[PDB]
DNA sequence: TGCGAAATTCCATGACA
DNA sequence: ATTGTCATGGAATTTCGCA
DNA sequence: TGCGAAATTCCATGACA
DNA sequence: ATTGTCATGGAATTTCGCA
C-alpha cells in the first residue's frame, strides 16, 4: 500500500446556519486528509449549487482524487455527482448517522465560536485569518503544521501563540446573552 | 581676437596656426589658403556666434554643423568649438535620440522559497465579460505558480479583495509590483503593513524589472486567445481553466510545472506524474527541497559593443514617459547620486528630487 | 493496435520496440519497464487521441506536450506524433509567435536621377495648427530633397492639390507610397495616369519599403520639436522653415546637402558652399553628374543565425494587421506562389486571393 | 568676373489684371536670370503682401542673391525692402519707364493669352502646365532648356511639339468677341 | 620615417504611427 | 504582381604638422 | 568502440500595454 | 532609495540500440 499524500482525499462538510455576514450563512469546509490543510468557503446555502460554485474555485488550484462527505443533500444530489464525474473525482460517503480530520473539524467549529462573540456578524472578514491560524497550527501526532506538509517550508505567519481556544467567563456569559 | 590675428599677418608664429600656410588680409578680413580653398579666419571673439549660427540652421550634430562652417571659415580646432556648443543646446539635448545601449541585464536570483516574493500586475482593459474588464495576475517568484482574479477596474480595493482571498492560503514576505495607482495608494500600504508584507516597487515604466509576471501575462493572453478562436470573447468563465492549465504546464528548461514546484506532487489532473508514488510525503518533501535549489539559473549576457554604464556624478537624462506630440522625448539633464547596481541609479532631477530609475530609461548627456 | 501489442507480449520482435526491455500485461494494459519507471504502451489506435488530450491542456508546444505524455505512456517515436498534432492545431498555428527572423534587408539602388522616383507619406494627426492636422511629405529618391505641405486630412484631394503645386516644377516618372486610402483611390490613379506618372505601392503595413520618406518624417518631427520647445505647438508657420532647413543640411556620409544634389550649387542660404565659383555652369553640371553617380551605397547586412527565406510552395502565414484584443496575431496558412526577391512574395490566401506581401509580415508555418 | 549661376538673380514682375479665376487676378512671374527657369504664382492683387506671401513659398526652395524688378509699388515699398533684408537678398531696380529674360517674359504673356481664349477663367488650373511648357522649352542661344540647366538632366516631360504660340483665325475673332 | 594630436571615417543605436 | 534609411557622437583609423 | 537515428539539450526569437 | 523572462521549434549535441 502506497503512502498517503496531499490531494488523495478532500473531506468536505457544511457549518451553519450562522448569523448573517455580508449575506452569507454557511461555511463549506474542506480539509485535505493527509496534510490536514483547511480551505473555507462562505456560502448563502448548503446547496449543490453553492458547493459547486465553491469547489470550482478550489479545484482551479488543486483537484482531489477523492471527495469524502456525509450524506448531506448537497453532496448526494445527481448534479454534484455529475460535477465530480466531469473532473475525474471519486465520491465517497460515510454511512448515515455515524482521527486527524475529525479533530481539525472540531478545532474549526470551536475557533469560529470563539470569534463570533462580540461580533457574531463579522466572520466573513475573519475567514482568511481563521484559515491561516488553522493551517499554521502545530500537529501533536506529526511534527509539522499543515502548511509545512503542503509546501515543504516554514510559513511567514507562524502562530506560536497557541491560543486558549476555550471560552473565558466574559464570553460564556456574553454567549448566553446572544441566544437571549 | 584682433590681437592674435595681427601677429599672424606679420609672419609671426601662433600655437595652433600651422606656419606653412600663407595668411593675408582681403576685403578687411584675415584669410588663409587651405588645400580645399581660401577660408576666412574669424577672430576668436566672433567664433562662438558663428558656430551657433551654423548649428541653429537645422540643429545639426557635430559633422553636419562643421560642414556648414568649413564652407566659409577655418580656425584651429573647429570641432572643439562645435562640440562646446552642442553640449549647451538645450533643445538638441532633450530632443535627440541616444546612440548608446544600456549595459547587459541582470538576472537576479530566484526567490528561495514559495511565498518569499509575489510579482503582481494588471492585464486590461479586456473586452467586457460579465461586466469585468481587468485581470489581477499574481505570480509566486520561486514557483511560477499563478493566481488569476477578474476585476472591473485596476483599483486598490479590487486588489485588496483579491489578495484577501489569496492570502487565506499563505502570506508572502514581499509583494513586488510596478507603480500603478492600485499598488502605490496609501490604502494598499496599510493593507500590506497590517499583515507583515513588505511592498517593493519596480523603477517607473520598466516592466522588465518584474518580468516574471509580465511574461506570465503573455501566456495568459495566448491561452485565452486560442480558447476563444471562433467564439465571442467571453473570457470570464475561462480564467479558472487558464489558471489551472498554466500552473500544471511544464517549463521545458526546468522540467517542472509550477504546481510541482509548489507542492512536490501533482494533484488529480490529467497526466499526473507518478514518480514519487512510493516515497513517503517526508521523503517527497526532501526531494522537493533539493529540486528547488538546483533549478537552472540564467546568466547575464554579453554587453553590446556600444553600451554605457552609469558613474556617480555623471549627467544623464530620464526618458519622458508620455511625451506629447511634437514635444521632447527626454527630460533636462540630471546627476547620478548613487549607482545601486550597474542597471539602476538614483538621480537628482534639477527640481531637485531624488528618483530611482532604470538605466533603460536613461541616456548619458552628450558632449559632457 | 491490439495486433502489434499481442506479438510484443509473447516475446516476438517489432520494429521500433527495443527487444532489451521487459513488456507485460497488468490491469488489462500493455506495460514496459523503462529506466524512468513503468509506462503504459497504448495501442497505435489510441495514440492520436492521447497526444491531443495532452496538447489541449494548455496548447503546449513540443516538449511541454511530450512531458505530459511521458508521465503515463511510452511508445516508439512519441515526438513524431506530437509534432504531427501541433502541425494540425489551427489555434496554435494562428496564435503562437514566430521564432525565426527574416532574411537580411535589401538595399535597393538609389534612383539614378532627380525626379525618377518620389517617396510620399503623411505625418499626423498633429496638434491643430491654423486648422491643419497633417503633413504631406514628398521625398525625391535620388537627392533626398523634400517638399512639405500642410493638410486638414490625409485625403486624395489634398494630395492632388499639393502635388499639382509641386509638379509645376517637374514631373516624376514614379511616385511610391504605402497603401493609405489617399494614394490607392481611383481618383488619385486617374490623376497619375493623366500625367504619365506610374504609381508604385509598398507591400501592406511595411513602411521600411519606402524608408526614405519614413526616415525624413523623423527629421521633420525632430526639428519641429526643437523649434517648438517652450512655446505652444504652432507648427504651420514652421513648415517652410523646416523644409528649407532640412534641404540644406549635410548628410555626413554623403558630404552633400539634398539641395546640392538637386542643383549642384547652393542658393543664397547661410554658409553657402563656394567651391565651384570659378567653374562655368556647364562645368558645374558636369561635376554634378559625377558626384551623383559616386555616392556611397550601403550593402545588405549579414543574416541573423536563425533567419528563414521563402521558397515557392511553402506554407506561410500573414500577420494580422490590426488584431483585436484576445484574437490571433496570424492569419490562416497560405502558399507562396512566387518569390519576387528574397524579401517579398506573392501568396494565395485560402480565399483565395493573390497578395504581395513583405517577408517581415510573414512567418513560415511550423511543423510543415 | 565669375560666371553667371542659378540663384544669382531672380527677375520678378506682375501680369494682370486678368479675368477672375478661383478669385485670383494676377500672376507673379519669377524668372531665374541664368537658367531662364520660370516660377508662377497666382495673386489676388499686385501688393507687397501678395508678393511676400508668394515669394515666401519660392524662398523655401531657393533663395536668390538678387531680386530685380521694375519700380512697381509692390516692390518699392519699405515692407518689401524689410522682407528682402531679413533674407539677405539685395534688391535691384530698373530705372522708371525703360535679352534672355525679356524674351521669356514675352513668351509667358503670349502663351497665357493663347490659353485664356475659350476659357479666360480656367487659367488658375493651367499654371502648372504653362510652367512645364516654359521650362522644357528649347533655348536657341544655349543648347539647353531651363530644366536642363537647373537640374543637369533631361526632363520626363519634353515638349517636342514646339507649338504655334500664334493666334489662329478662330482665336483672333474669338478674342475680339471677348472684349465685346 | 616616426611622433602626438587633429581630422576624418566608421558604425551601432534608434525612430520614422 | 517587388525591395529600409540615415543623423548621431564616441571610437577607430588616417592624415597632418613637424622634424 | 562505432554506426544511424532517436532523444535531449541548446538557444535566438519575440511579446508581456 | 534596486535588478527581465520564458514558451517556442529547428539545430546541435548526446545518448541509445545494437553489434
Ligand atoms: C501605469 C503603471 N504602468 C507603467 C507602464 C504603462 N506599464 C505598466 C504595465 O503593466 C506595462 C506593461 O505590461 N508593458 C508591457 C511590456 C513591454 C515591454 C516589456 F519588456 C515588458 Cl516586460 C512588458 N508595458 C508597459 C509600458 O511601460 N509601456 C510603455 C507597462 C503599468 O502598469
Ligand atoms: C494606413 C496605411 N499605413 C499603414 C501603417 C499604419 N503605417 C502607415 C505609415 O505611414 C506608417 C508609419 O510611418 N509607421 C512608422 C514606422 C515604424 C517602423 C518603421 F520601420 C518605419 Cl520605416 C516606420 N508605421 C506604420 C505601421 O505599419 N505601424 C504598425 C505605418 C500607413 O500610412
Ligand atoms: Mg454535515
Ligand atoms: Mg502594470
Ligand atoms: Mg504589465
Ligand atoms: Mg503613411
Ligand atoms: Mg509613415
Ligand atoms: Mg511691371
Ligand atoms: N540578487
Ligand atoms: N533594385
Ligand atoms: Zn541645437
Ligand atoms: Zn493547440
Amino acid at each position: 500500500d502506497r503512502p498517503q499524500k496531499p490531494f488523495d482525499k478532500f473531506f468536505i462538510d457544511y457549518i451553519g446556519p450562522l448569523p448573517p455576514s455580508q449575506g452569507y450563512l454557511y461555511v463549506l469546509v474542506v480539509v485535505d486528509g493527509m496534510t490536514g490543510f483547511t480551505w473555507l468557503y462562505p456560502t448563502k446555502a448548503p446547496s449543490t449549487s453553492a458547493t459547486v460554485k465553491s469547489l470550482n474555485v478550489l479545484t482551479s488550484i488543486a483537484i482531489p482524487k477523492v471527495i469524502h462527505s456525509d450524506q448531506g443533500a448537497a453532496f448526494t444530489s445527481s448534479t454534484f455527482a455529475e460535477w465530480a464525474k466531469e473532473r475525474g473525482i471519486h465520491l465517497e460517503f460515510s454511512t448515515p448517522y455515524h482521527g486527524k480530520v475529525e479533530r481539525k473539524n472540531s478545532d474549526i467549529k470551536r475557533l469560529l465560536t470563539k470569534l463570533l462573540v462580540g461580533r457574531p456578524t463579522k466572520w466573513y472578514d475573519l475567514l482568511p485569518v481563521v484559515q491561516l491560524a488553522l493551517n499554521n497550527t502545530y500537529s501533536p501526532v506529526l511534527k509539522y503544521t499543515p502548511h509545512q506538509l503542503l509546501f515543504g517550508i516554514d510559513s511567514n505567519t507562524p502562530f506560536a501563540n497557541q491560543d486558549t481556544l476555550d471560552l473565558t467567563r466574559e464570553e460564556e456569559l456574553s454567549l448566553l446573552q446572544e441566544i437571549r | 581676437l584682433d590681437a592674435e590675428l595681427d601677429q599672424l599677418l606679420q609672419g609671426h608664429y601662433i600655437k595652433g596656426y600651422p606656419k606653412q600656410y600663407t595668411y593675408f588680409l582681403e576685403d578687411g578680413k584675415v584669410k588663409v589658403s587651405r588645400p580645399e580653398g581660401v577660408k576666412i579666419i574669424p577672430p576668436q571673439s566672433d567664433r562662438q556666434k558663428i558656430v551657433l549660427q551654423a548649428h541653429n540652421l537645422a540643429h545639426t550634430g557635430r559633422e553636419a554643423t562643421l560642414l556648414k562652417i568649413a564652407n566659409l571659415y577655418w580656425w584651429p580646432n573647429m570641432r572643439k568649438d562645435v562640440v562646446k556648443q552642442l553640449g549647451r543646446c538645450q533643445q538638441c539635448l532633450i530632443t535627440n535620440a541616444s546612440n548608446k545601449a544600456s549595459g547587459p541585464i541582470l538576472r537576479p536570483d530566484r526567490p528561495q522559497k514559495p511565498f518569499d516574493k509575489f510579482f503582481i500586475d494588471y492585464i486590461g482593459p479586456l473586452p467586457p465579460s460579465q461586466g469585468y474588464l481587468y485581470v489581477l495576475v499574481v505570480v509566486d517568484g520561486m514557483t511560477g505558480f499563478t493566481w488569476l482574479y477578474p476585476t472591473k477596474a485596476p483599483s486598490t480595493s479590487a486588489t485588496v479583495k483579491s489578495l484577501n482571498v489569496l492570502t487565506s492560503i499563505a502570506i508572502p514576505k514581499v509583494i513586488h509590483s510596478d507603480q500603478g495607482a492600485a499598488f502605490t495608494s496609501s490604502t494598499f500600504a496599510e493593507w500590506a503593513k497590517e499583515r507583515g508584507i513588505h511592498l517593493e516597487f519596480s523603477t517607473p515604466y520598466h516592466p522588465q524589472s518584474h518580468g516574471k509576471v509580465e511574461r506570465k501575462n503573455s501566456d495568459i493572453k495566448r491561452l485565452l486567445t486560442k480558447l476563444l478562436v471562433g467564439r465571442p470573447t467571453k473570457w470570464y468563465d475561462l480564467l479558472p481553466v487558464v489558471q489551472l492549465a498554466l500552473n500544471n504546464t511544464y517549463s521545458p528548461v526546468l522540467k517542472y510545472t509550477p504546481h510541482q514546484l509548489l507542492f512536490g506532487i501533482d494533484s488529480n489532473t490529467p497526466f499526473a506524474n507518478q514518480d514519487t508514488l512510493d516515497l513517503t510525503r517526508e521523503e517527497e518533501l526532501s526531494l522537493l527541497q533539493e529540486i528547488r535549489t538546483s533549478l537552472y539559473h540564467p546568466s547575464t549576457p554579453p554587453a553590446s559593443s556600444r553600451s554605457w554604464s552609469p558613474v556617480v556624478g555623471q549627467l544623464v537624462q530620464e526618458r519622458v514617459a508620455r511625451p506629447a506630440s511634437l514635444r521632447p522625448r527626454w527630460h533636462k539633464p540630471s546627476t547620478v547620486l548613487k549607482v545601486l547596481n550597474p542597471r539602476t541609479v538614483v538621480i537628482l532631477d534639477h527640481l531637485g528630487n531624488n528618483r530611482t530609475v532604470s538605466i533603460d530609461n536613461l541616456k548619458p548627456t552628450s558632449h559632457q
